[PDB]
């Protein structure tokens, strides 16, 4: 009956494969869409494949079906950032003539945009806020275990004109700058006016 | 369990208005050969129909043509009628038809009863009845005093009881002679050897 | 295509609430899920056609209603905090093979209406480290204290709203992750040429839509009523 | 057509005004089950097959709604054409021999449209059993009486008054 996709959710960077899996319980089931979800949207059909196929690929998409052990893999290649969503992946027994669709429950994807880039840690005048930024995507921010101290996760910046793929995240409390990420790795070349 | 899967009735774009729709699958041979007919009835006049055999949605009536040449259109809704000789008629015999109605199989319950009074050396007629069988199948042949009696013998039509059950009533004129002994003689694909039931005069 | 209506919705426990949905495909079925974290999505109630209903996995405290063949429509006839979520509507043809999704409801059932506090918008300007080491200038947002996590974040500079070299965060932050009732912050990043932003003639907007309390609700405390609403905070150029 | 066995399955019914239907399977021309409408229920005729198959009632509800759908289509397509009554028939016999001491059917065929109603000379109650598809598109319906010492009575448009078959 159920249908169980691993893993709950999936990270990967600018150009490599993203690799979504789901496994489907009852085998009269024949039909199989995947639904692409962004946020603050509903979601859409992305891509489907039916068990009498074993893959439909549609350009950067590939469905992988195998009948026998009632497996699914969804392939996205060269993944660009407009692909970090969620994903369902659904079944149905359209014999059954039923009109449900049967989800499973999602992975949800972060696609890693691809970055010379000089870390740093400036402080923001209040018309006070710490804003790490232009750090390599490799490393991870984790916000302080002392409260108080409400430092958010990373986030990518495309400015238009001038390229520019940049990663940043604000620090802020009620404290001084120097200290914001001790509680987190930073690289061992960051700026610190 | 097993699978039931009905076919996928097409949709199209004081009184009283009736509309019915079915889908007939003629298998012979088990699945050696299958066909599927599907037929659309508006007020108990077939008006559309996609018939295995010709293999396309062919109107019936005037009111037939708009849905028929619409359905033949878009193969979504065909390939998909087309295939239902798979999908359910063949589905559905290979399947659940086996574990069901193909395995069904009851032996027929079988009393000899004289229908006048006996009065030995005056005619009469015994009624030997079968009861309560499935398949439909079954051959009922009198016997007085071990021969075949064919004449003076009127059995019934076969009687569908609608409970997947059926009967049949077999009749013969006779007259007891006293030590005659009559049988009813019973066949059916239910039955190892078949059935006898004696009636001795 | 497929509205639901309102997209946003705040209700007290045990008062009636009443999504809708219109749907303008010509379709037959209609589907009410609703969709939560480790549950996924959840089908509730559907729709054949006009007139029937059906009950999907989770009817329990909802009734649905089918009027029209463009018109699905949830019921919560008597509200519940469990029921607070993110509703969807959907619609597909007969033996369709598709499911053509509406955009989304927020709805935030509370106990106490005392809780909906309206977004504190306040916009950082960018350090002059930055601006001479990098040659670019970040701004950066601050909404906060705001209950429930219903808001959107725009920027505008010069009167026109942006998104090359924006960023906000990707969901909200609780400022004392313990209390339920907890209050939100959530910050966001602009990113300009320095010498665009060294022109003291442009202008930098940081927008909130905060989706709160309706002109048709009853307010009994002595603050403002955080009716849904504008918050914003702005900043010019410099030398 | 010839054959060796003959599945009517996916039998859909609708008439309105009221909107009365029907989703049934025949094979070989006993019921295997219908679907209760207004219970989302399939019912099996015999118990015994329902514990050896099944069958997900949803798809005669779909099945149905088109059913629904097409009948308005075709209501109009014809200037609004209305059903022609048709004089029902039926026949009572025994389903085991009746020795006084010891189930009474009554069947009734030309039906249509798809509305009778099936009745010492006073009211008594019994089952009966979904509508049977004829080759001439009405229908044949069967109802049981559960002691014998020493009738059926059927009320329908095509009948002036009704008739009962002692």
């Amino acid at each position: 009956q159920q249908v169980r996709q691993s893993p709950q959710s999936l990270t990967v960077w600018e150009g490599e494969t993203a690799i979504l899996n789901c496994s489907y319980e009852n085998s009269a089931f024949d039909y199989f869409p995947w639904y692409q979800q962004f946020p603050g949207e509903g979601p859409a059909l992305l891509i489907a494949i039916r068990s009498v196929s074993d893959k439909k690929e549609d350009g950067r998409f590939t469905i992988f079906f195998n009948k026998r052990e009632k497996k699914l893999s969804l392939h996205i290649t060269d993944s660009q950032p407009g692909d970090s969503a969620t994903y369902f992946c659904a079944a149905s027994d359209t014999g059954a003539n039923t009109g449900k669709l049967t989800f499973g429950h999602g992975t949800i994807l972060r696609v890693h945009p691809n970055i010379n880039p000089d870390p740093a840690v400036y402080q923001l005048r209040d018309s006070s806020v710490c804003l790490f930024t232009d750090f390599d995507s490799q490393t991870n921010v984790s916000q302080s275990k002392d409260s108080d101290v409400y430092i958010t996760d990373k986030c990518v910046l495309d400015m238009r004109s001038m390229d520019f793929k940049s990663n940043s995240a604000v620090a802020w409390s009620n404290f001084a700058c120097a200290n914001a990420f001790n509680n987190s790795i930073i690289p061992e070349d960051t700026f610190f006016p | 369990r097993v699978s039931y899967y009905g076919p996928k009735t097409s949709p199209v774009q004081e009184r009283h208005f009736v509309y019915q729709f079915m889908g007939e699958c003629y298998f012979t041979n088990g699945t050696q050969r299958i066909r599927y007919v599907t037929r659309y009835i508006y007020n108990r006049e077939e008006y559309v129909r996609y018939d295995s055999d010709v293999g396309e949605h062919r109107a019936v009536t005037e009111l037939g043509r708009p849905d028929a040449e619409y359905w033949n259109s878009q193969p979504e809704i065909l390939e998909r009628t087309r295939a239902e000789l798979d999908t359910v008629c063949r589905h559905n015999y290979e399947g659940p038809e086996t574990h069901t109605s193909l395995r069904r199989l009851e032996q027929p319950n079988v009393v000899i009863s004289l229908s006048r009074t006996e009065a030995l050396n005056h005619h009469n007629t015994l009624v030997c009845s079968v009861t309560d069988f499935y398949p439909a199948k079954i051959k009922v042949r009198w016997f007085r005093n071990g021969q075949e009696e064919t004449v003076g013998v009127s059995s019934t039509q076969l009687i569908r009881n609608g409970d997947w059950t059926f009967q049949v009533l077999v009749m013969l004129e006779m007259t007891p002679r006293r030590g005659e002994v009559y049988t009813c003689h019973v066949e059916h694909p239910s039955l190892k050897s078949p059935i006898t039931v004696e009636w001795r005069a | 295509a497929v509205t639901q209506s309102p997209r946003n919705k705040v209700a007290v426990t045990g008062g009636k609430v009443t999504l809708s949905c219109n749907q303008t495909n010509n379709h037959n079925n209609m589907y009410w899920y609703r969709q939560d974290t480790g549950h996924g999505l959840r089908l509730i109630h559907y729709s054949y056609g006009a007139g029937s209903t059906e009950k999907g996995d989770i009817p329990d405290g909802y009734k649905a209603s089918r009027p029209s063949q463009e018109n699905f429509s949830l019921i919560l006839e008597l509200a519940t905090p469990s029921q607070t979520s993110v509703y969807f509507c959907a619609s597909g043809d007969f033996w369709g093979d598709t499911l053509y999704f509406g955009a989304g409801t927020r709805l935030s059932v509370l106990e106490d209406l005392k809780n909906v506090f309206p977004p504190e918008v306040a916009v950082f300007e960018p350090s002059e480290a930055e601006i001479s080491h990098t040659q670019k200038a970040t701004l950066v947002c601050l909404a906060t204290g705001f209950y429930p996590d219903h808001v959107e974040l725009s920027w505008w500079v010069n009167g026109k709203e942006v998104h090359s070299g924006v960023c906000t965060d990707p969901q909200p932050l609780k400022e004392q992750p313990a209390l339920n009732d907890s209050r939100y912050a959530l910050s966001s990043r602009l990113r300009v040429s320095a010498t665009f932003w060294q022109n003291p003639r442009n202008h930098f907007r940081c927008q909130v839509q905060f989706y709160g309390l309706s002109e048709n609700d009853e307010w009994t405390q002595d603050r403002a009523k955080p009716v849904t609403q504008i918050v914003s905070a702005e900043a010019w150029g410099r030398a | 057509i010839e054959a060796d066995h003959v599945g009517t399955y996916g039998i859909s019914v609708y008439q309105s005004p009221g909107d009365i239907g029907q989703y049934t399977f025949e094979f070989d021309g006993d019921e295997l089950f219908y679907v209760d409408l207004d219970k989302k229920e399939t019912v099996w005729m015999l118990p015994e097959f329902g514990q050896l198959a099944s069958f997900d009632p949803q798809g005669g509800l779909q099945n149905i709604a088109v059913v629904k759908h097409n009948l308005g289509v075709l209501t109009k397509r014809s200037n609004s054409t209305p059903a022609t009554n048709e004089a029902p028939q039926a026949t009572v016999f025994p389903k085991s021999p009746v020795l006084l001491g010891q189930t009474l059917i009554c069947f009734v065929d030309n039906i249509f449209p798809p509305v009778i109603n099936i009745t010492n000379s006073k009211s008594v109650a019994v089952y009966e059993t979904s509508f049977f598809v004829n080759r001439d598109y009405s229908f044949h319906k069967l109802s049981y009486l559960t002691i014998p010492s020493d009738d059926c009575k059927v009320e329908h448009w095509g009948l002036e008054e009704p008739v009962l078959k002692h």
